[PDB]
């Protein structure tokens, strides 16, 4: 965590100093006929489909969790609507199991893309990814999804809010000469 | 000059207004009435002229405003420096700013877009 708050950190000040940059030092004279030019004439856009994705990623997320309380309060935790995220769990299927059997990456040990490159480092792969001790990739499951459906929606909205700052920087509708300041 | 008489302090013996420009303002008042600062309560205000001291600037216009309001009369605000020098800063051309005046001149005007170009190409 140490690490992961000074990431976002770096993040923050890459984007700030970004936003710096499109205001003391952007100049449209020279930059035009481009793709970057091009984007701010119509980067309006592209701040729709942002705005659209963190109201979308909100709705389903905080919403799943209101009737998963709700219900589990009722005294009905089964007829919450549970979620299982099956692509995290193809993650599990990549680690070399055998005894799957539906058709998986890495389920068979006779398939030409597992034989390639199975002859030396293999062995100690699906021998340490078979254990219930160890981080190696972990089980993913219900509560597992809902918490990556909330960082999705956390981010994307948090990338928006970063991006637009930086946009809407020389001027809006509001304030056309906030590159004035 | 005869003043209005203030009561509740607050206002004098300030050793900042007395190191800081103070601002002195007059009102013909040609009858006896009752009106209140923009400081204090209320007040009755006397025949003549009458000067008293304000610490702001706002202060010394809003009085203005409010006093045009009421009745029509021409009012004077001068505003002393910190020494003693005692300049006429409110009406220089003694016309009412809003209306036209014949004096005219332009200070700090850039003649230029409306997005930015903040580069003036001319002081004066
Ligand atoms: C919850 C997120 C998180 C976590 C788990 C950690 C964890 C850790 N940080 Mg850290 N840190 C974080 C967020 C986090 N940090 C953020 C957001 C900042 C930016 C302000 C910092 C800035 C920071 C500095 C500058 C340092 C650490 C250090 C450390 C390590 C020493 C333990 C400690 O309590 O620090 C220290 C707590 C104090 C010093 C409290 C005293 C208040 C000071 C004197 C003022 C430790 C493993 C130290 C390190 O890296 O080891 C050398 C270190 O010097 N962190
Ligand atoms: C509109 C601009 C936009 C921007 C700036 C981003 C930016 C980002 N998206 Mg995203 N995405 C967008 C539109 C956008 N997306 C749209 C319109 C959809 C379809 C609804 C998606 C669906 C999507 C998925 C499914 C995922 C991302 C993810 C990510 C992050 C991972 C980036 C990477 O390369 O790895 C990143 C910050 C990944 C993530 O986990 O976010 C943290 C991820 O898995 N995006
Ligand atoms: C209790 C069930 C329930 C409820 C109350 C809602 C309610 C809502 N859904 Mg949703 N939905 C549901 C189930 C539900 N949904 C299920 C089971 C699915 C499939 C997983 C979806 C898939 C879905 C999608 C794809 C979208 C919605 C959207 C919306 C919002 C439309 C209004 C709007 O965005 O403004 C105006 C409408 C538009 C601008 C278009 C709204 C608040 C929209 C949304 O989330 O906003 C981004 C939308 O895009 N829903
Ligand atoms: C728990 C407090 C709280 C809550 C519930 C929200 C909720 C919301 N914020 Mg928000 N925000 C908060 C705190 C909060 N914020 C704080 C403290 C800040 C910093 C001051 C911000 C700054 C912020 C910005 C800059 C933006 C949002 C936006 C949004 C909306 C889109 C996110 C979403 O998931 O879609 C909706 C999910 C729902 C469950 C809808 C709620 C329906 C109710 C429950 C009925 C959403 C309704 C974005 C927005 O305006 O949307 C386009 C946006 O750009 N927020
Ligand atoms: C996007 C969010 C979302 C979605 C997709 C669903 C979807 C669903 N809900 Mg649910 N619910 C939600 C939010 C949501 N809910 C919230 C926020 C609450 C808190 C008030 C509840 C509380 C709730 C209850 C108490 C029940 C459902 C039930 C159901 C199921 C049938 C709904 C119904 O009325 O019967 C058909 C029309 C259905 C699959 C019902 C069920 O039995 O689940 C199977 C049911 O009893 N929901
Ligand atoms: C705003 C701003 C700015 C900044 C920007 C930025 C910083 C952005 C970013 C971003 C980011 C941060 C990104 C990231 C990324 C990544 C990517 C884009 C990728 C990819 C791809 C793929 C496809 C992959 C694949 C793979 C491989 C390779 C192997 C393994 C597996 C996988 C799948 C992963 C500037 C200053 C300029 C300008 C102004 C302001």
């Amino acid at each position: 965590t140490h690490h992961q708050y000074i990431a976002g950190l770096l993040i923050v000040g890459a984007f700030a100093h970004g936003a710096i940059f499109f205001i003391r030092d952007y100049d449209p004279e020279q930059n035009q006929d481009n793709v970057l030019a091009r984007m701010l004439a119509h980067k309006e856009a592209v701040i729709s489909h942002l705005s659209w994705v963190s109201l979308f990623l909100g709705f389903h997320t905080l919403g799943l969790y209101v009737h998963n309380d709700v219900v589990v309060a009722f005294g009905n935790p089964e007829k919450q609507i549970l979620i299982e995220p099956i692509f995290a769990q193809w993650i599990q299927a990549t680690s070399g199991k055998m005894l799957y059997g539906f058709q998986v990456l890495l389920s068979s040990s006779t398939s030409n893309a597992s034989v390639a490159a199975q002859q030396l480092w293999l062995p100690g792969w699906l021998e340490a990814v078979n254990n219930e001790s160890n981080s190696l990739f972990l089980t993913i499951g219900p509560g597992d999804f809902l918490v990556h459906h909330a960082i999705a929606l956390g981010l994307h909205t948090t990338t928006l809010i970063l991006v637009k700052g930086a946009l809407d920087a020389r001027g809006s509708k509001l304030m056309p000469d906030k590159k004035d300041f | 000059m005869p003043s209005p008489s203030f009561l509740g302090s607050t206002g004098g013996w300030l050793r900042c207004a007395e190191t800081e420009e103070k601002y002195a303002m007059t009102w013909s008042s040609d009858q006896q009435h009752i009106f209140e600062m923009p400081t204090g309560g209320a007040a009755v205000m006397n025949s003549g002229d009458n000067l008293l001291y304000l610490a702001r600037k706002e202060q010394a216009l809003a009085l203005a405003t409010q006093l045009r309001t009421q009745f029509k009369i021409q009012d004077y605000k001068i505003y002393r420096i910190f020494p003693s020098g005692e300049v006429q800063y409110l009406h220089p051309k003694d016309g009412v700013l809003p209306y036209q005046v014949n004096k005219g001149r332009e200070q700090v005007g850039r003649v230029k877009s409306t997005i930015g170009k903040n580069v003036n190409p001319a002081q004066v």
